[PDB]
This record gives structure tokens, sequence and C-alpha cells, in this order.
């Protein structure tokens, strides 16, 4: 699959590249990317109102909330950093 | 009788080299075959006892400019005896001639002429393949995606020439295309 | 009085006195026959204009 | 017991003898399906339903009983099916499509999107038992 | 033999009919109909319109049977959308489809009789035609091109007195049919001008793609309302008339019986019509109430999006056919996932019937060609889109 | 068959007994009330939902209801509406040009049911045949005149379908 | 260019010598969605339009006014 | 205009008549135009147009108020 | 969608 | 009668081109009588017109494209043989027919 909008991910080095499961699909992203950006790499486009790629992150609108296995409450994907082995869920009822 | 039975029976009985794509769903059981096996497939499906398809509902073309084989020809079929419908599709570009089925279904002549008129697909062994719908001397095939909606020529009466003449088109108000597509689709 | 344009006709209707800080304008006595509901904040000195009707609302006391 | 007065269909005429024409057509179909390869799906189905219909036409003399047991149209709609099957067998023999290619591949799409109940859907009644018996014969 | 031309420009026979007849003596040896005089590019114009915007195009296809085409288009859209229709809307759609069938049958029978030469039944039938067009003019705002049946449910609800007035109509339509039948059925001239004219066998009807009265006149009991039932047609009791000889007289008798059965279905629909809402509750596909759009934010958003972009049909393709008064009317709708149809073929029953005029008329008198043309109930709005 | 049946059906063949039965029906309809109407004097029945000549409505204060949202122009299946808009002197969103092609109009009522402010309506008028083509190119002034001339009937009709729309 | 399909298509020879631009339209700046991306379009550069001197409507004489859009 | 009731009078002088129907109707809502110079075929105001075409049961004098 | 692809499978 | 099967080589395409050209040549006398072209055009100017059309479409090397061109030409010939097309149409198509081009185009309009 291809990133949303043909976005180009620049890997500075192949060593620093974590792996996440956006919807059961293996995605390789650099250390520092957020859950929203990792979803953008995996072709999934998360709703957003307050997040702009050219502006600082401010999780106000709470519209990009997703599900994470090791989380009791939904996380703001725009501000949550991506961790290795993290399983994101976007289309779930939560 | 039903989509669940026809699918399995045609999977077993039909020769394998004819059909190359079989969809079984509620929208319709389709068969996709090469253009050189279409006539054989329809003759088989018209004469077999458990697949007595004796009515050809219509023949239509679909234009896909992004494909190598641009045009998709669809044969909607009906079996009155078993109360079932079968759809058979092939693919052809602008310069290949596909086999005609007027021999099996006599009604296929007018839909084949309409397909040739609208898309430019020619049929082998058609008794008379001439345009059926467009005006006499019409140039171009309107139902193609690259054909402009209003066409290329316009018709008006010329008083000095004392006849109805054809002129290049010139709209007093152009067609306004409204782009309603959403980025969140 | 066809010489009066609708702008001049709507500029002659005196503003409606409202006691509260906010008023809801529907455009007609029967809600279903007017325009979509419009809530207008009366926290200024000039009369507040409805963006559908053109009617002006001004706060009554303060 | 009496001869059929009318078939109820324009163009289709009552055949005074239907147990004598159907038996011959089924015998010809069974004798001419031999040239098709044994392990082909067409031959098994054609040699199954033709065998049953031939037998059924053999036991019972009257056409009413034949119509009842087969339960699939009139005998005048069975004679035309037998003749069409003979024609199809001939066309299969001359075309010879039995050769399975080495590079053959087929995409079997299975869509399950539901459709509403009020939408027109073709819902036939259950088929006669041979339409299934031939099916398990083909699967096996 | 010489070459003959019937172009009747006057609508005393269709209006855009163009037959090129090869006559040996008084017989005709071949009939070649030249179509395309009413080809307005409807199929291509559909691809440039929204699914809602393309609905009125189907009113003008078979302009004697308006509701039949809208019903088929709506059913195709619902099939591609998996949209459930409320029971009251289904009953209304069936009721108006049967009213449309009665209207089409009346116009066909009496326009055919006028071509033969019977002037009286034409106006007698158009009186009842006016009475039924009144019912169309009440529920919608148009006498003929009523965009009433819509993909979600139906456009809007019924006025108060419609059921009572339709019942009053049905109290006397039986006697109207009886008088029209008394004018023509027993008459010896009418029998002599139709009996053994235009005979078609069942095999010919199946091969040439005949449907409806053309197919059922040959003995084939094939009704799409009983073979592939839609809406609430499986909850209503009605018979399917079947011919015996296939001539033009059987077609006329079946056209009488079908209209009587449509009266029966109308009565049942009136008696059994339930209460409830007339559209799908999924407002993502149907317009909100005018009181809700002016009071709720989400209703206003839905109204705006529906009346600018419309709904988007998921990428698929299907063929849906209904039992139009002429025969089997089918719509082959292809969707690419956008708000506009990618392709929409209209399968007109009149196309396959006018194609078969060549073999029905062969070795017939010249004066029998008009009867052969009129018994098929052909309108050229659908023949050439 | 029976001699009686042969005699009975031979008499009916010769005495034209199935044509007298049609003559009697036609004659009985001769002495009957007519159903034709004097069109100039009496008009045929209509419905409050009737879709006739278009009209642009205005508020009772004298302000036009049209807010230049162009929602009727986007739904028009015939592309018969052209709207030009700008900010008025008061800052209100109003139309400068609002013209409808009555030669493209198909009188479907989509514009009437898409207007969120009930500005554009199809009045009960159906007698507006013109002698010239460009008299059928209605503009904002013509539509507003239609709305002012048919205001009471349009208001009564819109009141009638308040219970349905 | 092997414009044989252009010759057997029916397009007039005048319109077969047009110069077109093949491009992929980009995302609009007023929306953050990226749904209308990845599709390629042919721009015929159809700019020859004027104003109707009766009602102000936009007139054109170019058949490829909106085909590519 | 015989055995009929005059419903009301118009500003142009047009007179509106009504007759009672039982089962088939006919000549129950018509106008006697005050002019005879070809009558222009369209002289009914908006308040009387609805009553004439059976759109509304209000006469037109009541529609004014 | 279950778009599995068949093969000669010897 | 039926549409011929698609060709397999350029020789068959050339043979069909020659056959169609001969058919058009035999069709010349009929047009001179159906339309009053007697005192209008010489019987060889039309022949040269068809020859010129064939020659200016003679750079095609695809047999399928040649077959489609022949089919379209045959359809046009059959239409002209019938009274379908108007008289001036064939006369409008089938008749054989100073500073700089750029400067004249510049004086005409900005859109070349
Ligand atoms: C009134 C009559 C109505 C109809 C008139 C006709 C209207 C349509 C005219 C046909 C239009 C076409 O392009 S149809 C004909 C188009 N087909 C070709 O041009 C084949 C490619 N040409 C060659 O191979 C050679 O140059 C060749 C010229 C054969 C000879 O040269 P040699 O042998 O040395 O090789
Ligand atoms: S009635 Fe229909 S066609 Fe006419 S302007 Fe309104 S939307 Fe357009
Ligand atoms: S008439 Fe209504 S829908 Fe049309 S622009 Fe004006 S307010 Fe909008
Ligand atoms: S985009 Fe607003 S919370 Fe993340
Ligand atoms: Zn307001």
């Amino acid at each position: 699959r291809n990133p949303v909008g043909g976005a180009r991910v620049h890997f500075s080095n192949p060593e620093d590249a974590i792996e996440v499961f956006v919807d059961g699909y293996a995605v390789k992203v650099p250390k520092g990317f957020t859950v929203l950006q990792a979803c953008e790499v995996a072709g999934v486009d998360i709703p957003r109102f307050c997040y702009h790629s050219r502006l600082s992150i401010a999780g106000n609108c709470r519209m990009c909330l997703v599900e994470v296995e090791k989380s009791p409450k939904p996380v703001a994907s725009c501000a949550m950093p991506a961790l290795p082995g993290m399983k994101i869920k976007t289309d779930t009822p939560i | 009788m039903d989509n669940q039975f026809i699918f399995k029976y045609s999977w077993e009985t039909l020769p394998k080299k004819w059909v190359k794509k079989m969809e079984r769903s509620e929208h319709g059981n389709r068969f996709d075959t090469n253009t050189d096996y279409l006539f054989q497939l329809l003759c088989f499906l018209k004469l077999h006892t458990y697949t007595r398809v004796q009515v050809l509902i219509d023949i239509c073309g679909v234009d896909y400019p992004s494909r190598k084989r641009r045009f998709e020809v669809v044969y909607n079929l009906l079996s009155t005896r078993y109360n079932s419908r079968i759809r058979v599709q092939t693919s052809a570009d602008e310069v290949t001639r596909i086999s005609s089925v007027v021999s099996l279904f006599p009604s296929a002549g007018w839909w084949e002429r309409e397909v040739w008129d609208m898309f430019g697909v020619s049929f082998i062994n058609h008794p008379d393949l001439r345009r059926i719908l467009t005006d006499y001397g019409f140039e171009g095939h309107p139902l193609r995606k690259d054909f402009p909606l209003s066409g290329y020529v316009q018709v008006r009466y010329d008083d000095p020439e004392k006849r109805v003449v054809s002129e290049p088109i010139e709209m007093t108000q152009e067609f306004r295309y409204f782009d309603f597509a959403s980025p969140w689709e | 009085r066809s010489k009066k344009s609708p702008m001049e006709l709507i500029s002659e209707v005196p503003p409606i006195k409202v006691d509260g800080r906010i008023v809801a304008c529907e455009g007609d006595t029967n809600p279903a026959l007017g325009h979509p509901i419009e809530f207008i904040c009366l926290d200024l000195n000039e009369p507040a204009i409805c963006k559908y009707c053109g009617l002006r609302y001004v706060q009554d006391h303060h | 017991a009496k001869v059929k007065q009318t078939t109820g269909i324009v163009g289709l005429d009552v055949v005074p003898n239907a147990r004598a024409v159907l038996i011959d057509l089924y015998s010809k179909t069974l004798k001419e399906i031999q040239a098709v390869p044994e392990d082909e799906g067409y031959r098994k189905a054609v040699e199954s339903f033709t065998r049953q219909r031939l037998n059924v036409c053999k036991e019972e003399e009257d056409w009413e009983m034949i119509e009842k047991r087969l339960g699939c149209g009139q005998v005048e709609e069975l004679i035309e099916e037998a003749r069409d099957e003979l024609t199809l067998i001939g066309k299969m023999i001359e075309w010879d499509p039995w050769g399975v290619p080495d590079d053959y591949e087929c995409e079997v799409i299975e869509n399950d999107a539901p459709i509403p109940k009020h939408v027109p859907q073709h819902r036939p009644g259950p088929l006669p038992e041979q339409f299934y018996k031939t099916l398990e014969g083909l699967i096996a | 033999n010489f070459t003959l031309n019937f172009g009747p420009q006057h609508p005393a026979a269709h209006g855009v009919l163009r037959l090129v007849l090869e006559m040996n003596g008084e017989v005709v040896e071949r009939a070649e109909p030249h179509i395309g005089l009413l080809h307005r590019g409807t199929e291509k114009l559909i691809e440039y319109k929204t699914y809602l915007q393309a609905l009125p195009y189907f009113d003008r296809l078979d302009y004697v049977s308006m509701m039949a085409q809208e019903h088929a288009y709506s059913l195709a859209v619902e099939k591609l959308l998996n949209c459930e229709v409320p029971l009251r809307a289904q009953y209304i759609r069936v009721l108006f489809c049967e009213i449309t069938r009665i209207l089409n049958h009346l116009l066909a029978l009496t326009t055919h009789a006028m071509d033969v030469g019977a002037l009286t039944p034409f106006l007698w039938a158009f009186e009842e035609r006016e009475k039924l067009l009144e019912f169309y003019e009440r529920v919608s705002g148009a006498r003929m091109h009523a965009s009433f049946i819509r993909p979600g449910g139906v456009a809007q609800d019924l006025p108060l007195g419609l059921c009572r007035d339709i019942d009053s109509f049905t109290q006397q339509f039986a006697s109207r049919i009886d008088e029209l039948e008394e004018m023509l059925t027993g008459n010896r001239i009418w029998k002599q001008r139709l009996v053994d004219i235009g005979t078609v066998t069942a095999q010919q009807a199946k091969d040439w793609g005949f449907s409806g009265v053309m197919l059922r006149g040959s003995g084939v009991c094939w009704d799409l309302r009983r073979a592939a039932p839609y809406d609430v047609y499986d909850q209503l009791d009605f018979d399917v008339p079947v011919g015996t000889r296939g001539d033009c007289y059987d077609r006329y008798c079946i056209r009488i019986e079908e209209m009587r059965q449509s009266l029966r279905i109308i009565v049942q629909c009136l008696n059994q019509m339930p209460s409830g809402m007339i559209k799908a509750d999924d407002r993502k596909l149907c317009p909100p109430s005018r009181c809700r759009m002016k009071l709720s934010m989400e209703s206003l958003i839905h109204h705006f999006e529906l009346y600018t972009e419309g709904f988007s049909v998921p990428a698929s393709s299907t063929y849906t056919a209904v039992e139009a008064p002429k025969g089997e009317f089918g719509v082959f709708l292809v969707s690419n996932g956008s708000n506009r149809p990618y392709r929409c073929k209209i399968r007109a029953p009149g196309f396959a019937h006018s194609q078969g005029l060549d073999f029905m008329s062969k070795h017939h008198m010249l004066a029998d060609v008009v009867t052969i043309i009129g018994t098929q109930d052909i309108v050229f709005g659908e023949v050439d889109r | 068959k029976d001699w009686n049946t042969v005699f009975e059906r031979s008499i009916n063949t010769l005495f034209l007994t199935e044509m007298v039965r049609g003559l009697s029906l036609t004659l009985k309809y001769f002495f009957d009330p007519k159903v034709t109407i004097n069109y100039p004097f009496e008009k045929g029945p209509l419905s409050p939902r009737f879709r006739g000549e278009h009209a642009l409505r205005r508020y009772p204060t004298g302000e036009e209801r049209c807010i230049a949202c162009k929602l009727c122009e986007a739904v028009c299946p015939a592309q018969a509406i052209t709207i030009e808009a700008e900010e008025r002197e008061d800052g209100s969103r109003r139309t400068t040009r609002y013209d409808i092609d009555m030669t493209k109009c198909i009188y479907c009522g989509f514009c009437q049911e898409a207007c969120p402010v009930d500005a554009i309506v199809e009045g009960p008028n159906f007698e507006f045949a013109t002698e010239t083509h460009e008299e059928l190119l209605y503009d904002k002034e013509k539509l507003l005149e239609n709305g002012d001339r048919w205001e009471t009937e349009i208001a009564e009709n819109l009141r009638s379908e308040s219970l349905y729309r | 260019k092997r414009g044989e399909i252009g010759k057997v298509s029916g397009i007039p020879e005048e319109h077969l010598s047009r110069k077109v631009i093949i491009y992929s339209p980009a995302r609009t700046a007023t929306q953050s969605g990226s749904g209308k991306l990845g599709k390629w379009k042919i721009n015929f550069v159809s700019t020859l339009k004027w104003e109707n001197p009766l009602m102000g409507w936009t007139s054109t004489g170019d058949p490829y006014a909106n085909v590519g859009d | 205009n015989i055995g009929a009731t005059l419903v009301g009078v118009d500003k142009f002088g047009n007179k509106y008549y009504q007759k009672l129907g039982d089962t088939q109707y006919g000549r129950h809502r018509w106008v006697e135009y005050a002019s005879k110079d070809r009558y222009n075929a369209s002289q009914v105001p908006a308040e009387w147009h609805g009553w004439l075409h059976f759109i509304t049961d209000h006469t037109g004098d009541e529609l004014l108020s | 969608i279950r778009r599995y692809v068949l093969t000669k499978d010897n | 009668i039926g549409v011929p099967p698609n060709s397999a080589n350029l020789t068959e395409a050339r043979r069909r081109v020659f056959d169609f050209f001969r058919a058009a040549c035999r069709s010349i006398p009929t047009i001179m009588d159906i339309y009053n072209l007697q005192d209008v055009v010489a019987p060889s100017q039309l022949r040269y017109a068809i020859s010129a059309q064939i020659r200016n479409n003679a750079h095609i090397t695809d047999p399928k494209v040649i077959d489609l061109l022949i089919f379209k030409g045959m359809e046009e010939l059959t239409d002209i043989v019938d009274h379908a097309k108007q008289r001036h149409h064939i006369i409008g198509q089938y008749v054989v027919g100073g500073k700089t081009d750029f400067l004249k185009n510049f004086y005409t309009s900005n859109y070349f």
C-alpha cells in the first residue's frame, strides 16, 4: 500500500525504524513519528480538526482518537508517539 | 435455479479454458471469458439441459480508458425455464473484432449495431453492421469517455443555402461542470 | 413603492428590543416557513443584524 | 390416458408418441457422449441425467406418469431439450475444448454484500432431485 | 419489387415512425425500421448528472408509463446501496405502478383501435386517463412527469382525500372496461382485423427477446412480478393471463385482462396500506424534513450535502428489471464509488419489439402492418434513448 | 353441432346482431351530459403542489428571501439557473443576477425543495406563453414581479404543505 | 506519436493536433482530506471563452471545454 | 349562469359563480368576465386564481384577509 | 473480498 | 454480407484496400444518377479524390487499423449510395481543392 497523499517518509538511517500495526499491517516508521503519522503511512487517513502538519501539535478537538491495545482510554493519535510493537485500531467501535 | 447452484454446476460442467473469472454474489453471477471463446460459451449455455439460457436480455459496452483493453462488453442473459439470470463479460480495445452472437440469439443484431455505433466495437459475421442511432454521417462514437458531451458539430438552417446544414459547435452557454467530490470519501 | 430597493426597505424597519443578551431569529411567526434558526449576540452598541432576514435586534436595558 | 389436446404453447405441437421419440433421443445421446473424455465434467452430468430420463421413459408407458415423475415441463419440452443436447454434444465434439492449459488461472471472486428484501430477486422453487444428484456426481 | 416509405410525421401512428417496406404486390416482404429520430443521448447525459439529478430522465423514457421507469431506477439504486424501504412507501409505489399500468394499457388499446378506425373508444378512454392523471397531479405537482418515486422512499406523502377518490374511481372503472370491451371484443370487423395477424410462436418470442404481453401471448407464463417479485407484489393476489394463439387478438384480450387485474391489485393496495413513514430513516441518503433542517445543525448539513453532492453509491454494477407495462424494463447501473453513475444502460422493451417487426409482418397485407405496429405498444422515447 | 345452434349463429351472422349492440351503446352515450369545460371561463381542477411558473419570494418586511447560497443552481438537473452574487452595501449575502432559462427548465421542483429559505417557488400560474424567445429568459426582476403578483396564493399553498414538507 | 486510434476514432483532424498537459491534481488548501488524490487528468488548455452579449453567460466554441475535468 | 350563485366580485368587475354537484360535477366554478374585447384569456388575480382551479376552498375575498 | 486465484494444480 | 474476420498480415490489408477501392469505383455511376452530378463533376475527379484519401491514409502499418479504416470507408460509401446524406454534403467533401502564415494568424487572433 501507499501513504496517504503520496507522502514521502525520509528514513535517516535504516537502524532507527520502529514497526507498528496500524490495522494488522506491518508498518515501518522512524522513531519520533506519532500514531497519526504512522496511520498516514499505512494509507489510513484519520479525521483531524486542530492538527496541521506545519503547526505545533495541540490535541484540542479530540477528533483523532484511536484505540491502542495497552490503553484503557482512547489516545489522541496526533500527539501520541509511535512505540515499537504498538497495535493501533481505527475502525473499531470504540 | 439459484446463484449457489448455477455457480457450482458451471464450475464443474464448463470447460476450464473458457472462463477466467467467476463472481458469485447477490448482485449477479458473472463470467469473464476471452473474446475468442464468447460464442462457444454462449452456445453451450443456450443448449445445455441444466443451463437452458434462451433469452438474451441486452448487450452493453462499458468504457474504461485506463485499461489496456479499453471496452468491456456485457451480455445479460435470462433463463426462463430455471428462473435465473447470468451475466457474461468480455474485453476488447478499439481495433479488435469480437465474434457476433446473432447466430444463436437473433435479437442480438440491434444491440450489436448499437454497441458499434456507441463505442466503435466491430462484430465478426454480423449481417449488417451500420450505425443505428446516431445521425447519418455521424463521425465519432458518442458513448466513449473522451467524446465531448455536446459533440463536435451543430445543426442549423441556412437560408441562402436553402437547406439544413451542419456547422462546428458553438454554445451560447457552456456546460457548467460542478465538482462536488469530497476529500474525506 | 417599487422605487425602494429591498436594502432601503429593510433599512427602515426599527430594531426589535430584546431584554436578554441573546435572541433567536427564525424569520417568521411560523418556524417552518422562515429561515434556519439564527442566534444573535447582543453585546455591542450598534444593532445586531440577522444574516438571513436582515432584521436588526438591539438590547433593551443594558 | 387420452392424447394431449394442446400443449398450451404457440409453435410447440403435441407429439402423438413421446415415449417412442424420447427413448430414441436418449439412446442416441448416450451412444454419442462416449467420444467425450471420461474424466470431463460435461460427460458425467450428461450421462447421468440422460440415463435417468431414459430409464424413467422406459418403465412407465403413459405420458402423464412420465410428466409426473420427472416433474420438469411437458414431454414436448423434453424432446426439444434432448435434441438441443444432441446438437450441443456434436458442437462440443467438433470444437474439442477439453484441453486444460498448463498456464490456466481463474480468479474466483466471492462477494457477500447483502441486498434489500424488496429489491427484485429471482427465487425459484426446489429443483427435481436429479439436478442435485448430477451435482454430487460431478463433485465426486 | 419496389421500395416503399412510411414516415408518418403526424402522431396518428407514433409520430417518428419510419418504415422502409419492400412490397412485392400488396404484401410486404421485409420491414426495416429506421430509428434514431428521438435519440437524445440520454445514456451519456446520465453520466454527467448526480444520482438524484438523473432520476427525471427516466420519466421521459417511456412517457406513457412514467412510474414504471422510476421504480426500476430506484430499485437499482437501493440494490447498489442496500437501502431498506418502509412498508408504506412500498405499498404506495405498487399502487402507483399499477395505476401507471392501467394508464398505459388504456392508451395502447385505444390508440391501436383508432389506427384501425374506431374513433369512439379513444375519447372514452382518455376520460379515464384524465381521471388518473388527476391522481398523479395531486400527489406530485405534475400531471405526467412526476418525480414521485425516489431511491430512498417516495418523494412526499399522500394528500387527505386521495384514497377516497381512488376508491370512487375503482367503483366504476370496471364498468368503463366493460363498455370498452363491448365496443370492440364482440365486433366482427375487430375480429377480422386482428385474428391470425401477427402470430408469433413461443420460441420466436424467446429468441427475439420478447417480454410482457408480447411474450405472454404465445403461451409463455412469464411475469416478472411473480418470477422475481419486488416490493409487496408477493403479498397481493392477482392472476397472469396467458394467450393461446399468439395473434393480435390474444394480445388485445390479455391487455384487457391485465388492466382488470391491475384494478384488483389497486383495490388490495388501498385496503391493506399501513401507516408509518414514507422514506428510509438513513438521512445520509434521504432529505431531512423542512422543519428539521431549519432547527438542527446536522439536518441542515445533510440537506446541504444531499442537494449539492448527493449520495455516493459504492463501487459495483448490477442489472435490475421490473415488469413495466410494455414488458421487461431493465437498468444496468455501473458505479465507480462517486456521486455520479459511471454507466447506465436502459434496456427498453420496445427496442426488442420493434426489432422483431420484420418477421411478424412478412407476407402480410400493407393494411395489417399498422395493426402489427400498434399491438406492440411501441413508444420511441425508449426505443432510441 | 346442434341444428338449433347452427340456426342461432347463422341468424346472428346475417342479422348483424353484434353491431346493433354497439349502435345501442353509442346512441345511449349520445343522450348524456357532456364533460367538456369552457376553458376561458372555467378551468380544470389543480392541486396546491402544482409546479408552474417560477417566482422569487420576499419577506413581509420587503426583504428578498434569496441569500445567494446557489443550492438551487447545483441541484437543477437541467442547468437552467445562473446566479451571480456579491456582498451588498450592508454586508448581506444577496444576488446581483438571478436568471432562469424557462426553455431549459423541466419544472421538476428540485429548486423549490432545495431552497433553505423558501425563496424560489413554482407558483400555480401555467398560462405564460410568450411570443418571443428571450421573453422566456426570466431574470431577477421578472421573478420578483411574479412573486409579488402571486404572493397570496403562494403563501396559502406553502401553508398547506407545511404539514407535508 | 502513433495516433492511429485518433484517425480511426472520429475526432476531427483539427482537434487531433492539440497540445495537452498530463498532470495529477493536488490537494486543495482549504481542506485537510486526501481523498481526491492519486488520479491523473489530461488538461486540454481550453481557455477560449467569452461572454454572451444578451445575458452575460459564458459562451464557448471548444468541444474539449470540460471533458478532461 | 342560470340556477347559479354569485360567489363574489373582483376588482376588475369579474363575477364568480358556483353550482352544487352530486356525482359527476360540471359547471360548478366559472367566471363571467367583465370585458368582451377578447378578454385576454388571463385576467384572474392571484386571490381568485386558486379558488377557480380548486386549489383552495377560500373564495378570494377571504384570501385577502 | 475472497479473490483467490485457481491454478491447474497438476 | 457479414463483417470479414480481422486480417493477419499487411498483404491481406492491401488486398482489402484494393477491393474496397474497386467497389467505390464501381459505385461512381450510381451516384451520378441518384444525385444530379452529371453537369457538375468529371467522372475522374471523384476517382482521384478517393485515391488521394487512400494515399494520405497510406502511412498505416497496423492491419487492424487498416481494416477499421476500410470498414468505415465502406460504411460511408453505403450511406452515400443511399439517399441518406444531402446533396451538398458529398460536393462539400468530395471536391479536389502573401507575407507569412504566422503574420496572418497573428492578425487574425491570439489563439493559433
Ligand atoms: C463516393 C464514395 C464514398 C466512399 C469514398 C471512400 C471514403 C473513404 C476512403 C477510404 C479511407 C481510408 O483511409 S481506407 C484505406 C486505408 N488503408 C491504407 O492506406 C493501407 C496502407 N497503405 C499501403 O499499404 C500502400 O501505401 C498502398 C496505398 C496500399 C499502395 O502502396 P503499395 O501497394 O505500393 O505498397
Ligand atoms: S424546476 Fe427543476 S429544471 Fe426548473 S429551475 Fe427548478 S430545478 Fe431547474
Ligand atoms: S433561491 Fe434559494 S436555493 Fe436558490 S440561491 Fe436563493 S436562497 Fe439559495
Ligand atoms: S487532531 Fe485534534 S486531537 Fe488530534
Ligand atoms: Zn432572521
